[PDB]
RNA sequence: GUUAUCCGGAAUGAUUGGGCGUAAAGCGUCUGUAGGUGGCUUUUUAAGUCCGCCGUCAAAUCCCAGGGCUCAACCCUGGACAG
RNA sequence: AGGUGGUGCAUGGCUGUCGUCAGCUCGUGCCGUAAGGUGUUGGGUUAAGUCCCGCAACGAGCGCAACCCUCGUGUUUAGUUGC
């Protein structure tokens, strides 16, 4: 057994102080953050209006990995940042097809937001509205049809889109589930 | 690899019984077996398969070099856990469990920093140069920090295997490990839902004997796995 | 509410004076007047001669100690690369003017320039820095965060920065402040360096107050 | 560019495609005539339904394939899914 | 140049006030689709979010208290202009 002071100062030197070490590590994560929405929410106190910013932000690699996140702070920058982290720990993967599109047609429901996605022919681009379109674009889906029915709220539509593309079943897996060869379901 | 289990020893230590039929969760109805005098009786042929798979993954995870926690907060299970963890040379929680031990790491670890400074203080003998209020206060810090950080105070980094006693009372452990991507190997009585753990072993709650039986089996798996990770690295 | 200039709060405990002399109650007014005249001169000279050569000149403070024979001026200064490198070194060139101002009867003057090691552990220098950047129509967020950085890599335990006025030239004035680390203002044992500074913009005045806590 | 007219967006009259505890919305409650739907098994019939073949649903327009005005718009030939 | 001419709803500095009232918040986590919540609430106790127990919260910051001056008791030292 080596002394307690040198080994605990080794776990103290290995976990670095937050006041002596500045932060930008994020581009080494291989991710890009896109700010969807910036709103000023308010808590009210006996003094007056206590102002905050809420940022809804999605992150993707444009390579088939995407996530949504929501954050709150006093400054635009900080909320952006929190949103970034909350998203990064919430992240999932969208099933893709050789042509960069969806396996099939799907609906989704989150709150009052309903979302309609359907696959497209290559060269149609991504046609959709703000939340759905940023989510899908950041996932890297190249050709997709989508329409949000029901409500318009950015956040809910994002989450609904995630619910959509999460339940998407790729053909290999339905072949495996049903217990039937691919070529038989192809027909 | 094999482990030590038979119908006779599990019959001995009293694993097969659990809480009254007013108190049960029907979510467990698939693998329960009988009901006697309004006292439920849980299937042991499932119990052996789960305990086998549990000691197997415990052996593979010990052998690869992964780190272990064990948890129960009860009165008897605490006296059993300090010794289970000393016998397997692992990390433990017996006394009051703090919310955020796993999930919120950063603040837990700074709490460990200051507890380490306190451990150096107390052995240095520099608590004798202080006013009486200062020594009583530093002794509050010590009492608390020993209660909560007592068994984890070796561990640096995030624990990737957690073992638990009686998930009914242990809810936050289950939540935190569900959240962080950690496996739970847990004891189930007739009142608890088999959602909350990765490998959930049908077991007994009220009995110190069942706790000792299954925990000694598991700490023996961690011990032989400890021989295999003393060898492989 | 109002706080006290944390300078003034600790006087004769954790903080020294600047003018170190003594005088009989009649002469006190005169002597004070003299200190004011040379502080004025020495600030003006350095301002004009350094800001012509385009640099950031910290004048951290001016300590004046009057002795019956020689009156000595010690300039705490953050970067005397601007004052020393010029051919007529600040020592002599100021000595002549500062000795023109007070008097030479029974009093001769000595100038001594001191290098303050960490320029960003001093509020006054830092506030001149933020004054420069905000005079450059850099947004105040950037300026604040740059100051915070420079200072916390310059060895500081705590800092509070306040900026008040018409910010970004917007019509309605406001107050923006950031606290960083730990800054007790009520603890007299704590060593606290405070500084107040004023800036002239296209949109009018801007105040800067800075608190620096160096420990107990 | 502005104004007018119409469809869109509008899932805002909703078959595909909405609702009705508190947001607009369940008759005060039953009995019951027309009307609509209606359990299982075997047979029959073939009205719907389904498949094949024929007649026709004019030419012009729309869709596909060529041809002609230098190109295009426009014109011309041939052919067809729907229904 | 000079302006004690205009505008304190264009501003800095400085101050009053609620009130020397005990509050105000933040970081990480967790609960909520979200604004937000929790921590800061419950049982006690304080002049005090003072402090202790309990609690999905764990910590920190500015406040409070303390470190400052003056008046209370003693001891060592220094004795003129005071004794
Ligand atoms: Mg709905
Ligand atoms: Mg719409
Ligand atoms: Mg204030
Ligand atoms: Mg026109
Ligand atoms: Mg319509
Ligand atoms: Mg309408
Ligand atoms: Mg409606
Ligand atoms: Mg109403
Ligand atoms: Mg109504
Ligand atoms: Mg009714
Ligand atoms: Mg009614
Ligand atoms: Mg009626
Ligand atoms: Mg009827
Ligand atoms: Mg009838
Ligand atoms: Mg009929
Ligand atoms: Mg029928
Ligand atoms: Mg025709
Ligand atoms: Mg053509
Ligand atoms: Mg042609
Ligand atoms: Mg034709
Ligand atoms: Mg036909
Ligand atoms: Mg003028
Ligand atoms: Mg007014
Ligand atoms: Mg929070
Ligand atoms: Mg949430
Ligand atoms: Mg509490
Ligand atoms: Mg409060
Ligand atoms: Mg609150
Ligand atoms: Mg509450
Ligand atoms: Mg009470
Ligand atoms: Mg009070
Ligand atoms: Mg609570
Ligand atoms: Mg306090
Ligand atoms: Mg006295």
């Amino acid at each position: 057994l080596g002394n307690d002071v040198y080994a605990m100062d080794s776990k103290i030197k290995k976990a670095t102080g937050f006041g002596s070490k500045s932060k930008k590590e994020k581009i080494r994560d291989g991710f890009e953050e896109n700010v969807v929405q910036v709103r000023r929410v308010t808590k009210v106190v006996k003094g007056g209006k206590h102002m905050r910013f809420r940022a809804i932000v999605v992150v993707g690699d444009k390579k088939g990995q995407v996530g949504v996140g929501v954050g709150k702070a006093k400054e635009v920058v900080s909320a952006v940042q929190k949103a970034a982290v909350d998203a990064r720990r919430n992240i999932i993967t969208v099933p893709m097809t050789k042509y960069l599109t969806f396996p099939h047609r799907n609906e989704a429901d989150y709150g009052a937001a309903r979302v309609m996605l359907r696959p497209a022919a290559p060269g149609t681009g991504v046609i959709a509205g703000g939340a759905v379109r940023t989510v899908l674009e950041m996932a890297g889906v190249e050709n997709a049809l989508g329409k949000q029915l029901g409500s318009n709220n950015a956040l809910n539509n994002a989450r609904a889109t995630i619910v959509a593309v999460q339940t998407m079943r790729q053909f290999s897996d339905v072949a495996r589930d049903r217990g039937i060869p691919m070529e038989e379901l192809w027909k | 690899r094999y482990w030590n289990i038979n119908l006779e020893e599990m019959m001995e230590a009293g694993v097969h019984f659990g809480h009254g039929t007013r108190k049960w969760n029907p979510r467990m109805s698939p693998y329960i077996s009988a009901k006697c005098k309004g006292i439920h009786i849980i299937n042991l042929t499932r119990t052996a398969r789960f305990l086998s798979e549990a000691c197997d993954l415990v052996f593979d995870a010990s052998s690869r070099g992964k780190q272990f926690l064990i948890v129960g907060t009860k009165n008897k299970a605490a006296d059993s856990v300090a010794r289970a963890a000393i016998r397997a040379r692992c990390h433990y929680v017996n006394k009051k469990w703090l919310g955020g031990m796993l999930t919120n790491w950063s603040t837990t670890e700074t709490r460990l920093h200051k507890f380490r400074d306190l451990r150096m203080e107390q052995t240095a003998g520099r608590l004798a140069r202080l006013p009486k209020r200062d020594a009583a206060v530093v002794k509050r810090q010590l009492s608390h920090l020993q209660t909560y950080l007592g068994g984890i105070k070796y561990m640096t980094g995030l624990p990737d295997i957690v073992i638990i006693v009686d998930q009914q009372e242990e809810y936050t452990a289950l939540r935190e490990c569900i959240t962080l991507g950690i496996p739970t190997i847990c004891l189930i009585d007739t009142n608890c839902n088999p959602d909350l753990a990765d490998i959930s072993i049908p077991a007994n709650d009220d009995a110190i004997a069942s706790i000792r039986l299954i925990l000694t089996k598991l700490v023996f798996a961690i011990c032989e796995g400890r021989s295999s990770y003393i060898r492989n690295p | 509410g109002q706080k006290i200039n944390p300078l003034g709060f600790r006087l004769g405990t954790t903080q020294s004076h600047y003018s170190l002399w003594f005088s009989q109650p009649k002469n006190y007014a005169e002597g004070l007047q003299e200190d004011q005249k040379i502080r004025d001169c020495i600030k003006n000279y350095v301002q004009k001669n350094t800001k012509t050569s385009s640099g950031v000149e910290g004048i951290a403070r001016i300590e004046i100690q009057k002795r019956i024979d020689l009156i000595q001026v010690i300039i705490h200064m953050g970067f005397p690369k601007l004052l020393i490198e010029n051919r007529p070194q600040g020592v002599e060139d100021l000595k002549i003017n500062v000795q023109k101002e007070l008097n030479c009867v029974n009093r001769k003057l000595n100038i001594a320039i001191t290098r303050i090691a960490k320029p960003y552990g001093d509020p006054n220098i830092l506030a001149e820095f933020i004054a420069g950047q905000l005079k450059s129509r850099v947004s105040f967020r950037k300026a604040m965060k740059k100051a915070i950085e420079l200072t916390e890599q310059a060895d500081t335990k705590g800092i509070q920065i306040q900026i008040a006025g018409r910010i970004d030239g917007k019509e309605i004035a406001r107050i923006e402040w950031i606290r960083e680390g730990r800054v007790p203002l009520q603890t007299i044992r704590a060593k606290i360096d405070y500084c107040a500074y004023t800036v002239r913009t296209i949109y009018g005045v801007l105040g800067i107050k800075i608190w620096i806590f160096m420990g107990e």
